[PDB]
Parts: C-alpha cells; structure tokens; sequence
C-alpha cells in the first residue's frame, strides 16, 4: 500500500526487488510530510531564490522568428546554477534525504549534469556523495568528473553492462539496497519506481509555474505550446506540470532520433519503443525483441536514458501531450542557429526542443503562434563535441 | 508437486535440502548442461537456475559476470527453455526454479511465459524484481499454470509482509539471510529456504537447525565455474566436491 | 573641452593621437544623453532583466566561515549570461553603439570573457563584431575562440609585441582610429582613455546598487567591507560605486600577486607599479626602468591588464579605498575550498578576491565582521587550468 | 631655430622640404647611424626619428617591425640620446625632430625629457599620443628648453583645433595626409608639412603644390630597410636612390 498512485494509467510501479520496498516507502511519507510543511517549502524556496538563483529569466527570441508569425519565448534553465534544470530537483532531494536523518547521497550519471548537480548540493548540505557512473560515460566526461570530485563527492566508474547510464542506474539500486538506512538515493530523472516520478515532477514543477506566470505578464495570455526534450522526463515535466490543466496549451516532449528512426539509432522509446519493466518501473523502452534492454543512442548525452518517465507515456497515451523526435543534425542546427542569432549556447540536449520549435515555425511560417522552449541547460558543455563534428 | 513431494521424502529422512543456482548457458551451453547434470549427481535436491539478463540489478559481481559470460556465449532465452526441456527430459523429479527479471515474463506476455514454463516442466520462478505489491498479475499466471510463485521473505520485514509471503508463495519461502522461521509456519507459508551468503556447510546445518527447509547456495558455486574456465574437467570435479559437502551437512 | 571630468585626482585623461578625439567626444555626447533617456534606461534595463538574468542572487556562505564571526556573502556575478560581470556593460555600449547609429564592434580580450560577452551581445543586437586577441592568447584560450565564432564575431590574432592583451589593445585602437566612422570600440575594463572608465562604471552600477539592496534586506545594514578583484578594475568598481559614499564601508581591490611580489611576477600595478602613460591614460602601469611596458603575471588569465583603472589609483591615494594582494597559491586555495564547502565553483579571478577575505577572516577569527566578496564569474573555464597543476 | 632657417632658406630658393623618418637602432645602432648619413647626404632637408617602444599603437605594419627589430638589437632611449648627441655633433644645421609615445616623455619628468633633448640638440619633438588637449605640460617643457612642439592637424578637425594647433605649435604643423593649409597660413601657424602616405615623387610635389612647406616621408624609407636587411651596401644605395627622387620632387 502507498499514500499516493504509483501509476499514471498503466505505466509506473514499484518493480524493485522487496528489499528495497521499506526505502520507497519511507521516501514517500517524508516527501508527502515535506510538501505540507511550511518549514521545509521556505528552506526550499530559500535555496532556489539565494543559492541557485531562481526565478530564471524567460527570453524572447526576436531574430530567430523574423519574418514568421511565430513569437518564440525560452525559459532560462540554462541560467541557473550548475548550467542546468537538474540543480532544482536535487536541492529539495537532498532537503529529504536529510529530513530523513540521512547523511550520504547515491546518484546516478550519465552525461554527469545531474551528477555535477548532485554533488554541489552535497557540498552546500554537508551530504557525503556517491556518485555512480558508466566507465564509458567516465572516459568521455573527465571535465564532469574533475568537477564532481572538486566539489568532494566520490565518482565510482560501472564496468558492467555496457558501461553506461542503465549499468549505473544497476548499481545505484544495488547500493542502496543495502545501505538505504543511512543513504538516499538522489535519482535524476522523473522515472524509476514511485516515488520518483512524482518527487522529481513536483521538485521541478516551478519551471512551468513560473513560465505561466511569465508569460500571462509579458503577453497577457497562455502559450499556444511548450515544448521540452525528453531524455528521462524531467525538465518536460517539470515544464509541463503547472499546464496539464490548462487544455488549449499544448504540451511537446521531443526524444532524440539520433541518425534517424529509420536506422535504429536513436533514443525514442515513448514513440518507437515497447512496453517493458526495467529500473523499477513499467515504461516504454529501448529492448531486444528478446527483452534485453538497450542503450540509447543521440549526439547529446543527456538523453541517454534507455527508457521515459511514466507520466510522460500516460499523458501521450490519453493524447494531452505529443512526442516526437529530432534527429543529431536537426538539434546541431538548432544549437548554431541559437548562438548566431540569440547569443545564447544552449545544451545539445536543449537544442532538440529548440529544433523542433524552429519545424514548427518554419512549416508553416504564416501560422500565429506563442511558443516556449525550456531550454534546460547550457551548451558549454558541448563546444567541443560541436567543434569536432563542424571541423569533421 | 515436486516441492511438495520432495520435502515430505525429505521430512521422512529429517534431513534439510540443499539447493544450488547457476545461470543458464554459462559459461556455454554445452559444459552447462553438464554443470547442471553434476549438480544434481552431487547430491543436489532441487535446482535454481537463472536466465540470463542486460540489467541483474539484484545479483553482486559474481552473478553479473556468469551473465556477462552467457552472454558472451549468445545465451538466449529461448535456448534457456530448450536447455530446460531436456534437463527436465533427463531428471523427471528434481524441482526446478527460475530466477528471472520481471522483463523477460512481460516480454511476450506474462500468461505465455508461465505457459511455456509448465510445457518445459519448470516448477516454480522467482521474479527478483517483482515485491508482493505488484506480483497479483505474476502469481495468478503461475498459479493458472501450475507453476510456484516464490517469494522472498526480508529481513527487515513486519508481520503484514509474512502473511503475504505466507498466502500467495507456493513451492518454497525464499528467506533472506530463526523469529521469521516460527511465524512462517505459524501461517502455513510455503517450506522456507534460506539464500544468500550460504558458502559453508556449516551455514546449511545452521539454516536446518533454525527451522529451515533447507538452503540455497549460488555465488559460491558460480565461482567455481569462473575460477576453472580452462579447465572444464576439473571445473566438474570441485562442482561434485562443494555440493557433496554441502549436501552431507543438510543430513 | 569635455561634459564630464576626465579625471579622477591626477589619474585618467585622454592620451590618444589627435585623430581619435572626435570618436572620444562623440561617444562622451552619446553617453550622457543616454543616461538622461528614460528609453534608453528602459531598453537596458530589460535586456538585463530578460536576457542576462538580472538581478544576480547574493548567496550567504554559512560552511566556510564556521567557527568565526565572520559573516560572508556573495554577490553572484557567476549566475550572469555568459558566466561573468562583463555581460552588464557591454549590454549597455551595445545599445550605445546603436545610438551613435554604428553596426559594428571592435573588441580587445586576452582571457576571452569580455570577448564572449562582446559576441553575444553583438549577435543579438545585430552588430558586427571584430575582437582581437594576442596570438598568445588565443592559443591558449582556443574554447572561448570557437564561442566567439560560433556566436558571429570575427577573431583577429595580434602577432606584435608580446602578442598578449596590451597588444591587442593597440590593435584594436589603431583599427578604431580610421574606422570610428562606423564602428564602435567596446572596452572591456574600467580604465583606457575618457570616457571609458566612467562608462565602465555606470554600466557595472547595479551590482554594487543590487547588493546594497541585498544586504540592507538580508541584515538590516551595510556590509563592513565589499571586496572585489582588480584586473583592469571593472568588477570592482561596479561593486564600490554605490558605497563610496557610505563612508562606514570598506572598499578592498585585490590585485595578483602572481608567484609573490618580490618576485617581481605579479599585476599588482596600482601598490606595486609606477604612474606612466599608456592605453590612453595615466594610471600606475606594469613598467620598466626605461619606460616600457610590460605584461601583468597572474595564475588567472582576467587578471592580466599591465595597468590599473584611473579611478581605483585616485580611491588609493585618498584612502577611501584599499588595495592588497592575493598569490596565484593563494587564489587557488579559495577556489578549492568554495568548490568543497559552498558546492560554488569560482572564476580563479574572484578566487583572489575570495582569498582575501578567507585572510581577513582567518587572521582574526574573533573579529566581528560582514563581507561581500563580488564573486565576478564562474570558473568552469578554469577546471583544466586547476587540474594541471594539482596533477602536477 | 632650425626650422626657423631652413624654411627661410627653402622659401628664398622657391623649394619644398622633404623629411624622412626612420627608427633609432633599426636594425642596429652602427647601421642606424650610417643610414642616417646616407638621408642626410642624398638630400633630407630634415630628419624625424623614433625611438622604440614597447607599444605603437599609432604606427601601422611597417613601423611597428622597425621597433621591434630595434628592441631585437638591444636599442634603449638613452643609446638613441647617444645617437642623437652623435648625429648633431656631424651635422650643425640639419632640423632633427623625435616622434615619441607619452610614457617615454613622462617616465623620468618631462622637464627633464626636454631638458635632455636640448642637451644632445634635438629641435623637435611629436609625442604621437598627446593631443592638444593634453598638451600643456609637453609644450610647456619644450618652449623652455627651446624645443618646438609640433602638433598634429588631423584632416577631420575644425576651426577650434586650427586656431590651437596654430597657436600652440612650433617648427612645423603636422598636416596629416589644401583649404586647412590657408587656413593655417591665415592663423600664422608653423609652416605645413605633409606626413602619412607619402611614398612618391609625385606626392612630394602635390604637397608643395597645395601650399605645403614640405612632405614627410616614413613607411616608404622604412620598407627599403627591412628589404634589404641582409644586404647592408645595397639599403644604403637603394636610400640614397630614393632620398634623391623624393627631394629632387621638391625642387
Ligand atoms: C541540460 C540537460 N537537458 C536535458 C536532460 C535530459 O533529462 P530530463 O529528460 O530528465 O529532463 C539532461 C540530462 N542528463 C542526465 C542523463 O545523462 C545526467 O545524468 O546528467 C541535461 O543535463
Ligand atoms: C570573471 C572575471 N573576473 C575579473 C576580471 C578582471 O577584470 P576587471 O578588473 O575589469 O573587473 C575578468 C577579466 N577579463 C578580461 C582580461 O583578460 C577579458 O578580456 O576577458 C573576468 O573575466
Ligand atoms: O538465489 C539467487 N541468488 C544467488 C546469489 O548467490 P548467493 O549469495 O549464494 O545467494 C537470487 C535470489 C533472488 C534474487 O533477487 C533479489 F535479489 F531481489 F532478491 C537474486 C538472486
Ligand atoms: O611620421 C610618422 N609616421 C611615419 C609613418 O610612415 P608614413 O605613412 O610615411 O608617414 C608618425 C607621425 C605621427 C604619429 O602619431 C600619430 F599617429 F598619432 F599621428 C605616428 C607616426
Ligand atoms: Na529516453
Ligand atoms: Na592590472
């Protein structure tokens, strides 16, 4: 039994093995408590105004739309600390896992975003940091790694599997399993078995709030759309949240089609996937037609998660949110477009959504229309990777 | 059937159970059907055999590399229910139990995984990352194919989750590595085995004087096969010594 | 003849050939008609706003004054568009630039953050943008090259002299002497010929207006001291601005001490230099005996300007400001320490200024007293620099 | 007074006067010296010459080379106040004018700068990065050592800058490169002499023709130098070939 739905329609649970229940279950009455404690929303609040600098900016992007009638808007998670919307979340985990009387972090990385976020939350709360991270994604994120390590959390390399995100998220859960008395498990995304999906949703819902309230002061009316990529679900979520009720907006998640749907290699698996139960949930997912799980391919690696947040395959299902993908070269365009004519890098993760703004835009240049992109991150990160590929 | 057969023989001989895992295909085919055979001229009373699985979130090193190493092999899992279908062909009484992970039931549909498990002769399966709060769909498909739903009993679990355990588990109890024990049979739950950690006989004379049926043993074999992949005869040879032993002290 | 003083004591001027006193004085005309448009504040008042991010969070950094009396803030700079306080002024010459009905920009840059700022801010407000930069300096600063392309500006190496920042200054002024027509030249720091320095100032007015505002809210008083580093002058003068009538307030600007002054590798100009004439001012300069000049030494590629802000000289020699020095080990100390204990990583420019106030709490651990340190960027750009040498 | 005598003298023969610059030590004080030798005796009516420093920002390509192949040979502003007590010891009436950047002038006062200057006999000095507008410390020291200061008249100035430059000036008016020059006449300014650009005969003879006292010549002599650098002979001959034409122009 729970406090609260486990599901959203058939996706979500609790697959985890029933050990690990009594961790899932503690975690949910204390989230539950700490959202109707005044003391633990104003600490939070506190947090996110002095510390991470909310509320972020949200931009009007002029240039880009000219000689169009779209008016596009971006919401400026990349201005928050630590480059990225995984710092809010983590701040009001951590709050929980000391609400909790615990004294150590477990969490899992792939690009090291949220591992990066992880750690400077555990240093500003004096949590010890473990960090779990795929051999393959260590050797190709040394800059995220030295960062981890800087701020005094414990990078940990996963050799098993294929030494990627999956393995890692493995042996957090492994981790924790046996250490949950005295550790929290701070996962980054909005799936794995509830609580998650929910904490990681109403941790990140002030992304949505705050473009609502935003947007209804700069142009006097909602969006016509919002639209986020979806690597896990939780910048779109968190996006999206405060405008499910809202029925005339649209809400846009956008997966990564890598090298193209066509071709296998990409990271869609709300669209493109099937039904399955891995990493404590049952989702749609990146599978075997024998039901071995597989990776996720896509030039960025924030969206590398093999698998989607439960919310996200429920709203598509009742059709209150659309998905579709965009490919490596369509997001690489987005990202060049971005920084010559807004002077803004955005995250090769973000510029998926921006590209499919730019489609929607460019299509049907005379249609009217208000959108947001919630441009989760900056790209910073990404020079490089951008650099080899243009100069390649 | 088999469990319930096996432990009344087993009741009449006051003597506990020893049962061995191993994954299925490691480290191939071939020397694991000869593992599995060695086994079970060993002494072994039942078997606990894993399909092999991109994401054993619930097995330490050792299991996650006779994995890696089935894998390695092209280990399918529709070459583990052939290899079952023979195993069983060969040894009509010993029980056999699946350890799965809850994707590969799902996979092609629950009902036609535990369908397929009744046609080959399997027993029971343990599906490790299923708790008892999501497993109606999984037990209700064993039982309507006659196959044990095996449960695993924590040891940070309460009352509420023995009289779970103790309702919809069939064939045996999987007991986390005594006070449970009691108030298992107090509730008429399944013959409780323990697992996890069991590497000495001392350990299985241990399990049996606490009130167990018996006790389950894995990685300690599986590191046998790993230590003596060269060596595939003398890999046998220590497989017959370690479950002799561990067989003699279930008596 | 000018409308505003072009000095401040003895220091200042505008020491420039004969040919570049009509853009000095056209620009000075533009400026103070700017500042007394209520459109003109409007405009840069909104891209700071909704573009930059303003205003920045003053964070409070409980862990690292443990067991003193020490009470320190931070004004984050770091959380600005762009990663730095140099996003503030260029906004506003920008907008200047436009006035005067120019289209393009001239820019000088060794570490590259005024570069980067300059670009952004050009490829928003539809400028063209030429930034020169030392041969030296753009060898090792290649990141921040590629992000000035990347966002439209073109890059041009300065091969003469010691092809490092002082060069690039002149560069960029023999390129304005016959092309003011047209383009405007963005400087990047608080110092070179009138109106320059005053400029500089009043663009980078808010952080010290913002933290004022800050702190009265956050302590019901002014701060004991605001401390600030001292590359040309810029950040710092940005933050004492508005409290330099505040006569209660100190106003400390560290500059580098670089391997230690007597080793005579250091930019501590204005404590350890002599007044000269250069870069259109007169103001303590990196000399020698003869008259040359030379390069400023620091671990932290900000800090390199040989010369000092004229109104940082005159604060100086009146005594309302002081000035100290702060060693590259020093530097690197802070930046370890804000990285472990605050989960903040620091530009290693403001590490000094951050190492000074870990001096002034350190050395006096009973003394009761508020700091604001101005925390002028992030120093995600200094990640390799640090790794270098602790590997080392 | 220099000056004063030989525009006196070049009026009374109906002639221009060509000036040529060149930077101390480049490329070494010995040829430096000998190139200079070479100017005087091929027809420089007067001379300007630079010392090096560190930071030209008012000289384009050329010149900034010959500094730094100065600065490659060691040259310091008290060698080229040797040089120059050198130079006017061999040559009692040619008009030598230095063209200086600030620092160097302010370094150790500028009193003391002129009063050195006035020393050696130097008649002149342009420091590049004064305008008038900052002038009054610089002219001040040079009309007490009896040293002109010359100031630039830019070619996009006014009436107020004329009527500064005019009064304020001394030797000659820097003219960079018509109606100013009559203007400069009607205000009694320093006789006019061209300067920047100038790298032809023709050149030379437009000025006088506009009304000019003269041209200067820099980049176009300095380029010789730095094309000639490993044939010493031949820089000499090719200088005294172009001196020649340049001056024989202003006739
Ligand atoms: C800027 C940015 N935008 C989007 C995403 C995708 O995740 P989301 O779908 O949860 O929002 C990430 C994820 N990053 C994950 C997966 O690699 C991490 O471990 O750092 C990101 O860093
Ligand atoms: C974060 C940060 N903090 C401090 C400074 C020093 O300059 P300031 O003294 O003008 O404030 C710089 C300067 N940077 C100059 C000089 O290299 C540039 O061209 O990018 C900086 O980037
Ligand atoms: O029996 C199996 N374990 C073999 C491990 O070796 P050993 O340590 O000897 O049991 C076994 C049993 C249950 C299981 O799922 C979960 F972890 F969730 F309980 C995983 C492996
Ligand atoms: O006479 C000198 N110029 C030599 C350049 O060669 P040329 O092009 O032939 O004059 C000369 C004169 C003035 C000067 O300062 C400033 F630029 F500000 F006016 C710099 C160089
Ligand atoms: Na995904
Ligand atoms: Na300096």
């Amino acid at each position: 039994t729970t406090l609260l739905n486990p599901y959203f329609g058939e996706f979500g649970g609790m697959y985890v093995p029933q050990i690990l229940m009594p961790a899932l279950n503690q975690l949910e009455e204390a989230f539950v408590r700490a959202q109707k404690d005044p003391e633990f929303q104003a600490q939070f609040a506190d947090l996110l105004k002095n510390y991470a600098g909310r509320p972020t900016a949200l931009t009007k992007c002029q240039n880009i739309t000219a000689g169009t009638r779209t008016t596009l808007y971006l919401k400026r998670e990349d201005l928050l600390h630590g480059g990225a919307h995984k710092t809010n979340q983590v701040l009001g985990q951590a709050l929980l896992a000391k609400r909790m009387g615990k004294s150590e972090i477990i969490a899992e990385t792939g690009a090291g975003q949220h591992g990066v976020a992880s750690a400077l939350a555990s240093a500003l709360l004096g949590l010890k940091c473990r960090i779990y991270m795929g051999a393959k994604d260590v050797e190709r994120q040394s800059p995220n790694v030295f960062r981890m390590r800087l701020m005094g959390a414990e990078v940990i390399p996963v050799h098993s599997g294929s030494a990627t995100l999956k393995d890692a998220c493995n042996e957090a859960l492994r981790d924790w399993s046996g250490s949950y008395e005295t550790a929290h498990y701070m996962l980054g995304t909005a799936a794995g078995p509830h609580p998650y999906p929910t904490i990681v949703r109403e941790f990140q819902r002030m992304i949505g709030e705050e473009t609502k309230a935003q947007i209804l002061d700069k142009e006097g009316r909602l969006p016509d759309a919002v639209i986020a990529c979806v690597g896990g679900g939780s910048n779109a979520i968190g996006m999206f949240a405060d405008f499910i009720n809202d029925t005339s907006v649209g809400l846009i998640g956008v997966e990564p089609g890598g090298h193209g749907i066509e071709t296998g290699e990409h990271g869609a698996p709300l669209k493109h996937g099937r039904v399955g139960i891995y990493f404590g949930m049952k989702a749609p997912m990146m599978q075997t037609a024998d039901g071995q799980i597989e990776e996720s391919y896509s030039i960025s690696a924030g969206l590398d998660f093999p698998s989607v947040g439960p919310q996200h395959a429920y709203l598509n299902s009742i059709g209150r949110a659309d998905y579709v993908s965009i490919t490596d070269d369509e997001a690489l365009e987005a990202f060049k477009t971005l920084c010559r004519h807004e002077g803004i890098i955005p995250a090769l993760e973000s510029s998926h959504a921006l590209a499919h703004a730019l489609k929607m835009m460019r299509e049907q240049p005379e249609k009217e229309q208000l959108l947001v992109v919630n441009l989760s991150g900056r790209g910073d990160k990404d020079i490089f990777t951008v650099h080899d590929i243009l100069k390649a | 059937e088999r469990y319930e057969n096996l432990f009344a023989q087993l009741n009449d001989r006051r003597e506990g159970a020893f049962v061995p895992f191993v994954t299925l295909g490691d480290p191939g085919i071939e020397q694991s059907l000869k593992i599995i055979d060695t086994l079970i001229d060993a002494g072994a009373d039942a078997l606990e055999l894993g399909v092999p699985f991109s994401d054993p979130l619930a097995d330490g090193p050792t299991i996650q590399n006779a994995n890696l190493r089935a894998f390695a092999a092209g280990v399918t899992p529709a070459q583990c229910f052939e290899m079952l279908a023979l195993i069983r062909e060969k040894h009509p009484t010993i029980p056999i139990g699946l350890l799965m992970y809850a994707n590969l039931v799902f996979n092609n549909g629950i009902d036609a995984f535990y369908a397929r498990c009744e046609q080959v002769g399997v027993d029971s399966v343990l599906v490790a990352d299923v708790p008892v709060e999501e497993s109606a769909p999984f037990r209700q498909a064993a039982l309507r194919h006659n196959i044990a739903p095996i449960f695993i009993c924590p040891p940070n679990a309460d009352d509420d989750l023995l009289r779970q355990v103790a309702s919809y588990g069939r064939g045996y109890t999987y007991l986390l590595s005594h006070h449970l024990i009691e108030k298992l049979k107090e509730y008429h739950a399944a013959p409780a085995l323990q697992g996890f950690g069991i590497s000495s006989p001392e350990q299985v004379s241990a399990a049996v004087r606490a009130g167990a049926a018996g006790a389950i043993s894995g990685s300690a074999i599986v590191k046998i096969i790993e230590k003596n992949l060269a060596s595939p005869k003398q890999m046998l040879a220590e497989l017959r010594s370690f479950v002799s032993a561990m067989k003699a002290a279930s008596r």
